[PDB]
């Protein structure tokens, strides 16, 4: 007999495949056994029927980039897996960073196949590539792979990549594969050849001894292998919530932090956009997590003491979207050894907005308020909770009429001497520092700053800001 | 256009000097060696420039400026077989070739010559050239760079002019000779150009356009170039209200500077906005009036990416119309009213005062 | 059916009824200001939208002719004139209660 | 086996930094006028 | 249907294009996608895309055999004419140095009134090949090429005086000069 498991395993199935497993404990034994097998690719020993029904329920829990599918031999030969077009792409400015020419708007397969190693094999595709077509020109030959006229070609890329965004910039590695690089393909007519072709690459690198699986390529089903682990956390407390409003997501979020906690962390799983999903299928994610995803720390606005609050650092207390739409606060005993997505060090936390504070629209990180008639900007940490908005407008910055004897003290950095604007530097409670917009008859010890020495961060919020415009 | 079949072109910068050297003599089926041999150019002064004594292979060798008849026109152009002939950075169609296949050496791709068989022998050039502009002195021979070059190489501040009459497309010719000659300089020297220049500004256009042309088969180069009117005087605007440590500071020198911000605050720069703003079509495009160019930009190892609209789940559109919408009980009209009154007597402020509610994309 | 009659000079309604009221409210300029046909239109461009039918209402309510004022329905009478502002399609010109009294 | 050109092609490059010498003898003064 | 896969290499043929005015720089790479279409039917019409092909081979044509420009939807042909055209929004009589005309559904007769005597200013100067038409009515001829490649003659009458180098009729092709021949109607 083959060996064969219950339609319901499908979510083990998927989980495992497609997120790059790491533990195998928690799953049941026989369907971990089962799943086992899978993955040591001996088809032979399980039930085609089996792989057509998975198949069919993913075409229930329907993903956006699915290739279309009519046989088994996916799962037998090198084919297509994923659907994409080429964006604009339409940048000058910045180097291409080795990121190759490509028409817009052309059509892109991801491969099943997956290799530790360009350059040894891919020989054997240029063969491929002389069968699928006879006269050639002025083939532009690379380490990557096939290019001509953009057009028909393929290259080695990594598993992520996003297709035609402007950057590539400089970001920490975090992960490593033994075949790190997916195949992609380029041009129609291949892919539709590649349904005749039906074939599989020969394999001296396992001295071709019909090994099913090679140590320098691999092939891997719809394999993304966003990054997981299992969660491990000292629960306390749980609750589960069900809203779709942010303003009522504000409200708990202000009723929490009444609460003698400092700050909140806020986490947002990544995937929630991604397909249809079973409850039951969230709930085996729940305890598993990606380190990529997005994080936060928020903190009140603080101002002063209410010296019986405190002591409560025991309570770790959190919340999530656990749901692609509901979320999930949890009170935990604090502790070191938990682990959290991967953030960059030095990263500004947020602070909530306040209940008299207008964000300025279309920025960050500067507002306005009316009572005392003052612009304010944060010298680094980074707005959260506005919901309304309200534009800028020269008219706000009434400039001050006062007698000649003002006196200021500190670094006043000057902004325009016909329009006697200047800036100053400030810390809200003595320990957030920010700057403060001023216009009018001033003065200072002397002491004039220049605007080129400063931080970018602030300096291009100001250079919009100015709209000369 | 038609292509006529057995015609091969080739790109390479360094025809912008004759390859005497590739040529090699032609012969007709049957081995029929063509000794006779015609070579076109755009002018006679580039007769100047090619020495016979090159060409042993042949016993006779003639040269003549290239004319576009009329009354021969011809998408298949005239046949003959007597004498091998070559053009040498031809502007215009052509209407004969000699015996066996012509070939055609260029450094220009024309949009007459796309649809036809070609090879460019392309490079990476590393350095760029610098624009500059002033209100010492180096006066240049227009249009005629060969008795110059040394002077090219033994300086680094250049200013360039043409005559009145000059035709548009050799004034491009000389300007894509003088840049790719400048590209292999150790030096970015300066340059300036004596021109009203508005056209000039369509001409680069034209420039870019031959880019594209290029980038067909080409080599993806991080060529550089920009707008040199509206963006020019926007950045010398900006560098005015800021500090001004030197008038004679790079333009890219604020790219570079900003890059630092990009990854750590996850968000896309008012001034590269206003890049992809101000560009007649490569932007907000006033041409169409077309923001929804929106940039989309990914870095190393991302699992998310960056547009003006924020952050956004990889390889996917701008936003669902489904969505956890921004739901109009909040934003109401009335509750906006409301606060705006708030605001306006708090103030004491009479007029000029404009808000909206936030709302957001895929993500939130 | 034939909606014709009804809008079909949509153009001609709005703008005559428009420049009707600024005659009045506005005191614009100097015209030959009149059609009887017009008045009748201002009431039919009138009965095609809600934000239409209020004002509409009160103006009936005119007919009563007794020169007593109405009770301000607060909420809705200050979504109403938010409603002739718009309808009125003024630059937010301080467009207020007294000239609507 | 290293089947792709860009070794090549940096002796392209290489070529390329030899490119410009090149011209001073294309250019030079000249030793005599034959005719 | 059992015609249809065999033909006949005397039959007629034709190529026709757009007046290429500019370029869409994406409109390109077409060239594998050949198109081809014909009444394969007395009165039907069959379109095809094919896979590109050099080997292939189709009917009989002479070398040079001119290909056709596709009408333009602002211009007229002139009646009983061919190759010769006019624009009304510039006021311009136009004649193809070569090529035929085709699209056109309907033309305006030729009369001696559409050709303004421009008064103009008394200095004018021109340059290029010209050929007077008419020294006494002012009439001239002279070469134009539209998109650089687009050989054409166009017809002037007014003051337009230009550089002494006066050409001569002879030298012109007979094409053009049936076609003036006619269009000049001295009759």
């Amino acid at each position: 007999n083959l060996l064969t498991l219950e339609r319901d395993h499908f979510k083990y199935l998927f989980l495992t495949s497609y997120f790059d497993l790491k533990d195998n404990e928690h799953v049941p034994s026989e369907p971990m056994a089962f799943i086992r097998n899978y993955l040591n690719c001996t088809f032979d020993l399980l039930d085609d029927a089996v792989l057509m029904n998975y198949f069919n329920y993913l075409q229930s829990m329907q993903l956006k980039h699915l290739v279309g599918s009519t046989s088994t031999n996916i799962f037998k030969f090198v084919k297509p897996q994923f659907r994409f077009v080429c964006d604009r792409t339409t940048v000058d400015i910045l180097e291409f960073d080795t990121r190759m020419y490509i028409k817009p708007g052309t059509p892109v397969y991801a491969t099943n196949l997956f290799t530790s190693n360009p350059r040894k094999m891919m020989a054997f595709l240029y063969a491929e590539f002389g069968k699928v077509f006879k006269n050639k020109i002025f083939v532009n030959i690379n380490n990557y792979g096939c290019v001509l006229a953009g057009s028909a070609g393929f290259l080695f890329d990594d598993a992520y990549v996003d297709w035609n965004g402007v950057r590539m910039c400089a970001a920490p590695r975090l992960d490593n594969n033994m075949h790190p690089f997916r195949l992609y393909l380029l041009g129609e007519d291949m892919a539709k050849h590649f349904v005749d072709n039906n074939i599989l690459p020969p394999h001296p690198s396992n001295a071709k001894t019909r090994k099913i699986n090679n140590s320098m390529f691999m092939l891997k089903n719809f394999y993304k292998g966003l990054p997981l682990f299992k969660s491990k956390y000292t629960v306390v407390n749980s609750t589960k919530i069900v809203t779709r409003k942010p303003n009522d997501i504000f409200n708990e979020i202000d009723k929490e932090l009444n609460g003698n906690c400092p700050f909140i962390k806020f986490i947002q799983r990544d995937y929630i956009f991604d397909a249809q999903f079973p409850p039951d299928l969230l709930d085996l994610l729940n305890e598993y997590m990606t380190k990529s995803s997005i994080m936060k720390i928020i903190t009140k606005f603080v101002i002063e003491e209410n010296p019986a609050m405190s002591g409560e650092m025991s309570r770790e207390i959190i919340l999530d979207r656990y749901s692609v739409d509901n979320y999930r606060k949890l009170y935990i005993k604090m502790e070191i050894t938990n682990q959290f997505p991967v953030m960059y060090d030095h990263e500004s936390s947020y602070i909530f907005v306040s209940k008299d504070f207008l964000q300025l629209k279309g920025t960050m990180n500067a507002f306005y308020a009316p009572k005392q008639r003052i612009l304010s900007i944060l010298a680094v940490n980074r707005l959260f909770g506005a919901t309304e908005t309200i534009d800028f407008h020269p008219n706000l910055l009434v400039y001050r009429q006062s007698s000649p004897p003002v006196r200021l003290t500190g670094d006043v950095y000057v902004v325009d001497k016909n329009e006697k604007v200047f800036l100053v530097k400030h810390v809200f409670s003595n320990t957030v520092p920010a700057y403060l917009l001023i216009r009018g008859d001033y003065e200072s010890s002397s002491d004039l700053k220049s605007l080129r020495d400063l931080n970018p961060w602030v300096q291009n919020t100001l250079l919009k800001l100015l709209i000369p415009d | 256009m038609e292509c006529p079949f057995q015609i091969q072109v080739c790109i390479s910068d360094r025809f912008f000097a004759f390859p005497h050297n590739l040529v090699e003599p032609q012969s007709d089926v049957g081995n029929k060696l063509i000794e006779n041999l015609i070579v076109y150019v755009p002018t006679d002064d580039d007769r100047l420039y090619i020495d016979k004594k090159q060409f042993p292979k042949f016993n006779s060798v003639l040269v003549y400026r290239h004319e576009h008849d009329v009354n021969i026109d011809s998408r298949s152009p005239k046949k003959t077989a007597s004498a091998t002939i070559v053009y040498w950075n031809p502007l215009v169609p052509i209407t004969e070739i000699g015996a066996g296949e012509t070939r055609v050496f260029s450094v220009l791709l024309t949009n007459n010559l796309f649809y036809c068989n070609t090879m460019i022998v392309h490079h990476e050039n590393p350095k760029c050239p610098i624009e500059f502009t002033y209100p010492n002195l180096r006066p240049i021979a227009c249009e005629i760079p060969l008795s110059h070059f040394k002077e090219l190489v033994e300086s680094n501040d250049f200013l360039l002019c043409f005559n009145l009459e000059t035709s548009t497309m050799v004034k491009i010719l000389s300007l894509k000779r003088i840049f790719c000659i400048f590209q292999y300089r150790k030096q970015p020297a300066r340059y300036v150009i004596n021109l009203p220049h508005e056209e000039i500004d369509n001409l680069y256009n034209k420039l870019n356009w031959e880019r594209t042309r290029r980038l067909m088969k080409g080599d993806v180069p991080s060529n550089c170039a920009t707008v040199n009117r509206s963006s020019l005087k926007y950045i010398k605007q900006a560098q005015s209200l800021l500090g001004i440590p030197d008038y004679s500071q790079t333009v890219v020198d604020f790219v570079k500077m900003f890059q630092k911000i990009i990854f750590p605050y996850q968000l896309v720069p008012n001034v590269i906005i206003k890049l992809n703003n101000f560009d007649q079509m490569v932007s907000s495009a006033p041409n169409k009036a077309e923001p929804y160019k929106k940039i989309r930009l990914f870095c190393k190892n991302d699992s998310i990416a960056i547009s003006s609209s924020g952050i956004v789940p990889i390889n996917m559109p701008d936003f669902s119309p489904p969505n956890t919408f921004d739901y109009s009980d909040y934003a109401n009209r009335t509750n906006i009213n409301f606060v705006t009154q708030r605001v306006l007597t708090d103030g004491g402020f009479s007029s000029g005062i404009t808000v909206t509610p936030v709302k957001y994309n895929y993500y939130l | 059916a034939q909606p014709s009659e009804e809008l079909i000079n949509m153009r001609r309604y709005r703008n005559a009824a428009r420049k009707l009221i600024h005659h009045y409210s506005l005191n614009s300029t100097s015209s030959t200001e009149y059609k009887i046909s017009d008045v009748v239109m201002t009431m039919i461009f009138l009965l095609r939208s809600e934000k239409y039918h209020s004002l509409f209402k009160l103006l009936e309510t005119t007919f009563d002719d007794y020169t007593c004022r109405p009770q301000m329905t607060q909420v809705q009478t200050d979504t109403l004139l938010d409603a002739v502002r718009s309808l009125l399609e003024m630059p937010s010109t301080t467009i207020d209660l007294t000239t609507v009294d | 086996e290293d089947v792709d050109y860009e070794k090549e092609s940096k002796r392209r490059k290489l070529e390329d930094e030899d490119f410009l010498k090149l011209k001073a003898l294309e250019f030079s003064k000249d030793i005599v006028n034959e005719k």
